[PDB]
């Protein structure tokens, strides 16, 4: 697989921080918190358990 | 329209420095919106005033010592970045803080080299032990309304500082929780609506029932990304709420008032006039503040739109 | 050939065309019925007139 | 009192549907948030066009087809609702599709010589097979306001329409797509503050350029709401009812008066003359056909009796 030097190559694309790891801010308070956080995009899922 | 208007009419004041602080009526959950978008606004570019730089009788550098003192000199910077004023005028004010004899140091301590109130008595700052002992520095404050580092300020970050002079971020408002709720408006017949619910904080100095009313209407500098981006106002309407003098079930600013006064009678959930009527010279106070010119004479001019008590 | 939202035909050549057909395809496409955890089932074109 | 309402400031058009307005300089952070606000907006509780109702040439529900057609009317129905366009005088107007003859079914095939704007001229529904064949209906569309399904109001929503006039898919609100971008400051007396960038794209029925205040005013008109600090209610009024002396135990029959009057003031449900002696005049204006003559016999023929309108009570 595609693994992370590929993944630091590719990013120069979304242009956003090549570590994957970005200085997160909070909404409702325009803080900027004491490190950078890990952040990207996920493929994700709603489930037939159902409540 | 559902955008009714909305005024701030429940605050509930906690005792000079918390209120419960609430907006109503709201589109179907827009409390949503007002509450993490416009709780952003009281955390940007906010008033108050407060210490910038410092100038010290032994503070050469931190790590020194004061035979004398009990923080000895480095406990001292505990409460400075922590004293906090309002001030009438331009940003930049003075004090000294000028402590000799066995004590304390506090605001009983302190001299004006400048135009500066100070609703922060109990703010004390260190000590002294001897019937000889001494201590002394100049002060630096500003009011301003917006935020930069102490070293990031970049230009007027290279004048002139003596080997003494310490230097601060720009700390000009002392508020210590601001929180947020959403839940059913008061608005007792327009029911399928919201409130918002914020519960600040502070330290004195300002309650929350002061640090609305035009500290809210930065709102005013949020819009030109919104409504007229440009120079094409269009034809459409505002759509009103209209109720009328004299009904039972109109406010208590329909009394006609004197300043912040209205905010701090409505707190009380005395909102409007109907029951106002119940306010006797025997047990009036019940309030919140509401202290001086509102509250001496205004009883016979009540009696003028035609109310009246016994 | 012709596409619709449970209808697709297409046509064809005699590079393939059997010794008597009249050229034609079809690929029809279901929509809503029950399944064995309750799911719902439908399906959609993805091409369009003269691909 | 130290207001900015800042104005006037950039311009790049695209395609009618979409334009690109941005906004620099902004205070040291501003851009980074604000777009989030109208995405609620921009999608709930707009005014801007649908079709509100149809009736149609043989056709009593939307879930069917019509033999003649070459495609099938639940998911034609699906494309049709999406042609929302713009009305000039009063709000309303009942368009007509006015179609026969073999071949495609269009937005040209529509009345369109009045107050509208047709926006979507390019809009296609079905086909038909013959140069006699049809198909044909009244369509009801306004500018309205919200994101309205063909069914909302969700009881009292069985409600009689006559078998063939179908409740539509009322989804006025001109965008659903809203977002926005950010760039520091560019404005060339600086590099040191932040910049605001839209993404706006439309329904069509507007342009990101062509008007604004309404689609914004969930966030202007929430400011008042600060200051200015007069506010709104309504009240309980009545009592719970009935005893003696019978000089209230009495209905309309009592009164000798007129037969509409007796219809209306019957649909006002008032069989007591108890409340009819104490309901106030402008309260008798709530429910039709109850107007300047019926609202006139009242002020004698209570008089009549010996008795008054305007007579509340403390014990009735």
């Amino acid at each position: 697989g595609a693994k992370e030097a590929e993944i630091k190559e590719l990013l120069k694309l979304g242009d956003l921080p090549t570590s994957g790891q970005i200085r997160l801010y909070d909404g409702r308070t325009g803080e900027q918190f004491e490190r950078p956080v890990t952040v990207g995009y996920m493929y994700m899922l709603k489930l037939n358990h159902l409540v | 329209t559902e955008f009714l208007k909305p005024r701030l009419v429940d605050i509930e004041q906690v005792s000079s420095t918390h209120a419960k602080v609430t907006l109503e009526p709201l589109e179907r959950g827009f409390g949503h919106t007002l509450g993490n978008a416009l709780r952003r606004i009281l955390l940007s570019s906010m008033p108050g005033c407060a210490v910038t730089e410092v100038e010290i009788d032994g503070v050469l550098h931190e790590y020194s010592t004061k035979e004398g003192v009990q923080e000895d000199i480095l406990e001292i910077l505990l409460n400075l970045k922590g004293l906090a004023v309002r001030v009438q005028g331009k940003d930049e004010v003075i004090l000294t803080l000028n402590k000799s004899g066995i004590g304390p140091v506090t605001a009983a301590d302190i001299t004006h080299d400048g135009d500066v109130e100070i609703v922060k008595p109990q703010h004390v700052i260190c000590h002294l032990t001897d019937e000889n002992a001494s201590i002394s520095m100049r002060i630096k404050v500003q009011r301003g309304r917006g935020y930069v580092p102490a070293s990031t300020r970049i230009h007027s970050e290279e004048d002139e500082r003596p080997i003494g002079r310490l230097l601060v971020d720009a700390c000009y408002s002392p508020v210590e929780r601001i929180a947020y709720n959403v839940e059913a408006a008061r608005v007792e017949q327009r029911t399928d609506l919201d409130k918002l619910v914020i519960e600040m904080e502070t330290n004195g100095t300002i309650d929350p029932e002061e640090a609305i009313r035009r500290a809210a209407t930065i709102l005013a500098e949020q819009l030109e990304a919104f409504v007229d981006l440009r120079d094409v106002r269009q034809p459409e309407v505002k759509e009103e709420k209209p109720e009328f003098d004299p009904i039972l079930l109109l406010p208590v600013d329909d009394l006609e008032l004197t300043v912040r006064s209205a905010n701090c009678l409505k707190a009380e959930a005395i909102h409007y006039i109907g029951d106002l009527v119940q306010r006797t010279e025997v047990e009036l106070l019940k309030t919140p503040n509401l202290g001086k010119k509102s509250l001496t004479e205004i009883k016979d001019v009540l009696a003028s739109r035609g109310l009246s008590l016994g | 050939q012709y596409v619709d939202a449970s209808r697709i035909v297409i046509k064809v050549n005699e590079d393939e065309m059997y010794p008597g057909e009249a050229g034609i395809d079809i690929y029809n496409l279901t929509k809503y019925t029950r399944s064995n955890q309750n799911t719902c089932i439908n399906q959609m074109p993805c091409v369009s007139l003269g691909e």
